[PDB]
RNA sequence: ACCAUCGAAAGGGAAUCCGGUUAAGAUUCCGGAACCUGGAUAUGGAUUCUUCACGGUAACGUAACUGAAUGUGGAGACGUCGGCGCG
């Protein structure tokens, strides 16, 4: 199961 | 000019309504062993080409010339 | 040899065989001097 | 930064580099996470983004070009496109990056 | 995931039938030792089908529906995967790796595979699959 | 006349039935 | 050693009328017209030279079969193969982002 | 490498290479090889390097595609290292007073050349034909052109009682002979770095072993300073030359003149010494001119 | 003397020229875009240093140090 | 949907060569040999179950291998200079 698949930086 | 390497082919031009004359022209040339030898050129004129058949062996070319209708003009060389 | 370093065969074969002697013997070279 | 983690993928994950080794492993299925440059041609780009969607493959969007991707790899050439196939003793899987 | 399986349908974009629609039936991701390479076996259509209209006569109708199918092995950067299926499960037992190297198992898996195309375009399924594409 | 954009792709918020094949269209 | 001129009206050295030199089984050098050499088929997305294509004067092509002239893929002898290649792709990426923003849209509206 | 280059064998899915000795294998010798080893196989892998004397092979290290590298150095009298300077002439003869007067369970005798080996090890046979020699010693000889079955044989009958080997510098790196003594080295090695290998078989948990080198006495004085340097002390042994009153030189040569064979042997092996010692590291050390053609 | 000079402040026009030129084509095409030492129980110690193979890092580092 | 026609024997352009021949004619005449364009038609072959053919991963290959309106592409068709390679 996929909702997103453009990743990017979660701490900022 | 065509030249043909059949000779059932060269004997079917001859066997056409249409046929004038045919030309047997011989040449005393050398093989690469350097043994001279006799060449003969069999020509005949087609519908728009002049088809020539070239035949290295002398035998063979015995056989077509006896081969060749007996009421076809035969030019020698 | 594109930049004329070379003038003809002899004498690339030459740079070629001194430089194959002069890999050999810079490794000895150190410990060869220093011993002196 | 995100380009040590890029580099430290490089020293000791596993990689390739470049569009045909990319939609090699798509096709594979090996790949983790693919990172496309900026510079990269709007076609090849949206057939990497389809080949994505298809394979469900994570997509980082690079902030740079080519020739910046590539100085973030380490290399000397310019690289439009890279795939992890592991992350090795990296962490850019686990921080989404 | 892997998405070059069977009954994924794609697009040819190299050879003969580039921008053709195919299904794929045995997909081969190491390669044979005829065809070193990631390929995969397809089947797809040469002639795709006539739209009919109301006016079209019955002997026109059956005329326009034909289908001429194609059997290939394609190279998988020739393809062009798209993310529709169709269902192969008619034909699956055709077109294999030797059916490729016999002249007649190849007729009679395009015959199997006309068959099978002429049926589900008849029955009204896979529109899309029996469309022509526009480049 | 635009590319295949993955930001639209997920902009619709159904990634698995646009993978699966669910909306299929036919224009003109 | 022997000199030899145009054999035409033409007396000028124009791109029209060029010369060039053979010696005849008379044992002479004499003058022959060289006509202009044929230009290869370009593509028309990309302006390369066709690949399969003769390269003939534009009324030879007239007396040579289709299959001298053409490429049996799609667009064959007009465009080349990548060129094919990318309309295929582009088309296809075209019409499913058509599709995409069709169902956005549809969601967008479906909100009232 | 010709195993790699079948088109049978597939590489793609090697993830680990090991090089031991690996800066015997970076040599400029071996660099041919290992360098297409190496292409043929990926270069996204895990590389191990071992090698006693690893900090030779200096900046050739990143020639095998070190990805993730961490250097590591491990560092602890074990054993003696002695030294001869004598004439060329007798050296032969001082190889025989060691043989029949030391203590030692094995001893290894290093020689120049394959031809060597073999050529002194007929001719020590048939000294100890005559008896010249009386010892419970069992002599071998183990170069490196044999067939492997011999070479296999030959080393599985040396390591299973006391033992003289007659071996190049093949047995010089890596394998372990449990039991050996003495250790010989009949001329200096080619290269200084072999030269720790070849005393290194003993010494194994401080066992006493003894290691004996052998000098021409022109240049000798610039050998042991060069190992001084790179911190190796020889102590200097004073060996008297025994049973050389008369006939040595003259038995070797009344007994080359029964066979021509013999003949050929010796010269061959001569001037195959003479081009190993053109070919010889630390050029000031060893000169050809002032070696003692005479002598040798 | 005075040739030699005038020729050498000719160049130093032209290579500011070409410098000058290459710095707006990078300006303008941006906008486009958008030894540990370990002691065991044998008093035996074992050095440990990482290794750099790739030496463009350095290089990198060093020309992005100095731009700034 | 869009305007007649004129304007180049140096621009664009379908196709012929050798030998011989006169007091004076030649790529024009004679002998031999060959191409171009247009037209009507006949025969063979292909169009493989009866209805517009196949092969190769691919670039592409073929003795053929239907194609209206409509919309395009190529050749015609294109500045000057320098050295290098080949006939
Ligand atoms: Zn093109």
């Amino acid at each position: 199961a996929i909702t997103n698949l453009i990743s990017k930086l979660k701490g900022q | 000019a065509r030249e043909i390497t059949d000779i059932k082919q060269f004997l079917e031009l001859t066997r056409r309504a249409d046929v004038k004359t045919a030309t047997v022209k011989i040449n005393k040339k050398l093989n690469k062993a350097g043994k001279p030898f006799r060449q003969t050129k069999f020509k005949v004129r087609g519908s728009s080409s002049l088809y020539t058949l070239v035949i290295n062996d002398a035998g063979k070319a015995k056989k077509l010339i006896q081969s060749l209708p007996p009421t076809l003009k035969v030019n020698r060389l | 040899s594109k930049g004329n370093a070379f003038k003809h065969k002899r004498a690339l074969v030459e740079h070629i065989i001194q430089a194959k002697a002069d890999a050999q013997r810079e490794k000895a070279l150190n410990e060869e001097a220093e011993a002196r | 930064s995100i380009n040590q983690k890029l580099a430290l993928v490089i020293k000791s994950g596993k990689y390739t580099l470049g569009y045909k080794s990319t939609v090699k492993s798509l096709r594979q299925g090996k790949s983790k996470l693919i990172i496309i440059a900026a510079n990269t041609p709007v076609l090849r780009k949206s057939e990497l983004e389809y080949y994505a969607m298809l394979s469900k493959t994570k997509v980082y969007y690079f902030q740079g070009g080519n020739n910046e991707l590539g100085t973030a790899v380490g290399k000397l050439f310019r690289v439009g496109v890279v795939s992890i196939l592991e992350a090795g003793d990296s962490d850019i899987l686990t921080t989404l990056a | 995931a892997k998405f070059l399986k069977a009954g994924k349908v794609a697009v040819v974009v190299r050879g003969r039938y580039a921008g053709k629609k195919v299904v794929i039936v045995k997909p081969h991701d190491e390669g044979s030792k005829s065809h070193p390479f990631g390929h995969a076996l397809v089947a797809g259509i040469e002639r795709y089908p006539l739209k009919v209209t109301k006016k079209h006569g019955a002997k026109k109708v059956a005329k326009r529906t034909k289908i001429k199918p194609f059997i290939k092995v394609v190279n998988y950067n020739h393809l062009l995967p798209t993310r529709y299926t169709l269902d192969v499960e008619a034909f699956k037992s055709v077109v294999s790796t030797e059916t490729f190297e016999q002249p007649s198992q190849r007729e009679e898996a395009k015959k199997v595979v006309k068959k099978a195309f002429e049926e589900r375009h008849q029955a009204g399924k896979n529109q899309w699959f029996f469309s022509k594409l526009r480049f | 006349e635009s590319l295949f954009n993955l930001k639209t792709a997920e902009k619709t918020g159904i990634l698995n039935d646009l993978a699966k094949g669910k909306k299929r269209m036919i224009f003109t | 050693a022997q000199r030899v001129t145009f054999r035409r009206r033409n007396p000028y050295n124009t791109r029209s009328n060029k010369i060039k030199v053979v010696k005849t089984p008379g044992g002479i050098l004499r003058a022959q017209h060289v006509k202009k050499l044929a230009t290869r088929p370009k593509c028309g997305d990309c302006g390369s030279a066709l690949q399969g294509i003769s390269t003939l004067r534009p009324r030879q092509y007239a007396t040579v079969s289709k299959t001298h002239k053409t490429v049996s893929r799609a667009y064959g002898g007009s465009r080349c193969a990548n060129c094919v290649k990318e309309r295929i792709i582009r088309a296809f990426l075209i019409e499913e982002q058509k599709i995409v923003k069709k169902v956005v849209k549809e969601q967008t509206e479906a909100a009232k | 490498l010709d195993f790699l280059q079948m088109p049978a064998v597939k590489t793609s899915a090697c993830s680990m290479v090991v090089m031991d000795e690996a800066d015997r294998l970076l040599d400029m010798s071996f660099i041919k090889d290992t360098e297409k080893i190496l292409r043929l196989l990926p270069k996204q892998r895990r590389t191990g390097l071992f090698s006693a004397t690893m900090r030779s092979a200096g900046s050739d290290i990143f020639k095998t595609g070190l990805r993730n590298p961490v250097r590591i150095t491990v560092n602890s009298s074990s054993l003696k290292l002695n030294y001869c300077v004598v004439n060329p002439a007798e050296k032969l003869q001082l190889l025989v007073s060691i043989l029949n007067n030391y203590k030692f369970k094995k001893c290894i005798v290093y020689f120049p050349t394959c031809v060597s080996v073999s050529y002194f090890y007929s001719f020590i046979q048939y000294l100890g034909k005559r008896n010249i020699l009386v010892n419970e010693v069992e002599i071998f000889s183990l170069h490196g052109k044999l067939q492997t079955s011999a070479r296999t044989k030959t080393l599985t009958a040396f390591t299973d009682s006391n033992s003289v080997l007659f071996t190049t510098d093949v047995a010089a790196r890596g394998i372990d002979i449990p039991d050996v003594d003495l250790v010989i080295q009949l001329d200096p090695p080619t290269n200084t770095d072999m030269f720790m290998h070849r005393c290194g078989r003993t010494g194994r948990a401080n066992r006493v072993g003894k290691a004996i080198t052998f000098l021409n006495e022109g240049r000798e004085e610039d050998f042991i300073p060069f190992m001084q340097v790179k911190n190796v002390e020889l102590e200097e042994l004073d060996l008297e030359v025994k049973g050389i009153t008369a006939n040595f030189y003259e038995d070797f040569r009344n007994w080359i003149l029964e066979d021509r064979d013999r003949f050929d042997k010796g010269v061959k092996a001569y001037v195959a010494f003479i081009k190993y010692y053109s070919n010889h590291s630390a050029t000031s050390i060893f000169r050809l001119q002032s070696l003692d053609y005479v002598g040798i | 003397e005075q040739e030699r000079l005038r020729k050498i402040e000719e160049r130093q026009k032209i290579r500011q020229e070409r410098k000058e030129v290459m710095e707006e084509q990078l300006k303008t095409f941006k906008e486009s875009l958008n030894a540990i030492t370990e002691i065991y129980d044998d008093s035996t110690t074992v050095e440990l240093e990482t290794l750099e193979p790739n030496d463009n890092f350095e290089y990198l580092a060093q020309l992005n140090n100095v731009k700034l």
